[PDB]
């Protein structure tokens, strides 16, 4: 999951 | 002049949306936490919370036409309160994915989001939230919605297809894509609000940022400082300046004609991932959220 934060 | 003032900052989770009350001097902030509040940030005070759920809340907006809130979730929902009452207005399954970003229309009654499904849909308020148009092809997550202020029949998306596609309601498809040349993707877009320049601006994880002209599809300058991925980057409404911010934990001020920094700033609260501006430029109010709270500056 890219840009989970 | 430049004369930047801290107004008020309070540290909570990590903040992924922020907003500003047009009329009230509120901030609405949403949380990775799944919590929203809203600050009265003249007085200092809470003026309402919710926890809205367990997931991140990525995106937040009033809708001050009606006395709202709306936020976005990672459990897939919009949910809409009343911020007078802290009533829950709807409640519904948008995307079968996370929400990254909601847009409000200024004079019509509807809203936009854009979602990891790779699309961006709109709905109808006077129409019980109806769906009314699902806008498809992008290839990878949109990150970024926003209306054209001086067209709001038009918006823009940026997604991590390094494209931005801009789009008239009613259409299926773009009236066209800007090939960024940002590899990394796009995290952000925003317009230039003013009737001078056909502007656009957009912000990567590839460390750069850049401007457009919206009618030639040409770039028109690549700002680069920043050391770490550019969470967005934004034209303020009324200051010749530009405004970004980024996960090396800097926020930065560029003039806005020759595209030099002016200032850099570290307000000590980590990353930085989103960013508002008073709608009417009241004293000169900025607002950012980070990895350990939120700030809101006055710039001049």
């Amino acid at each position: 999951k890219s840009h989970q934060e | 002049k430049l004369d930047i003032k801290k107004t008020f900052s309070n540290r909570s989770d990590r903040v992924k949306g922020i907003d500003f009350h047009p009329t009230e001097p509120w901030v609405l902030t949403t949380l990775y936490s799944g919590r929203v509040e809203i600050w009265n940030y003249e007085t200092q005070v809470e003026v309402r919370s919710i926890q809205v759920t367990e997931t991140p809340v990525r995106a937040g907006k009033f809708i001050a036409r009606k006395n709202w809130i709306i936020v976005g979730s990672d459990d897939f929902r919009i949910r809409v309160f009343n911020y007078n009452t802290g009533e829950k207005v709807v409640d519904f399954e948008a995307h079968p994915d996370y929400i990254r970003s909601i847009a409000v229309h200024p004079t019509k009654p509807y809203v936009l989001s854009g979602s990891d499904d790779l699309t961006v849909k709109l709905w109808n308020w006077e129409n019980n939230w109806a769906l009314e148009q699902t806008f498809e092809g992008h290839e990878h997550f949109v990150m970024c919605v926003a209306f054209n202020p001086k067209d709001p029949s038009t918006f823009a998306s940026g997604c991590l297809d390094r494209t931005v596609k801009v789009w008239s309601l009613g259409q299926s498809t773009p009236n066209f894509t800007l090939t960024t040349g940002q590899e990394r993707g796009v995290n952000y877009v925003d317009y230039y609000p003013l009737p001078d320049k056909p502007y656009m601006i957009t912000a990567s994880d590839d460390l750069t940022i850049k401007i457009w002209d919206y009618q030639t599809k040409s770039c028109v300058a690549t700002l680069e400082g920043h050391m770490s991925n550019v969470s967005f980057a934004v034209f303020h409404p009324t200051l010749p300046i530009i405004i970004s911010g980024s996960e090396d934990g800097t926020l930065k001020i560029w003039n806005s004609s020759t595209y030099k920094v002016e200032k850099t700033l570290n307000v000590g609260l980590e990353r930085s991932w989103c960013i508002a501006t008073h709608p009417t430029g009241r004293k000169n109010y900025i607002a950012s959220g980070f990895d350990n709270g939120f700030t809101v500056l006055s710039l001049g």
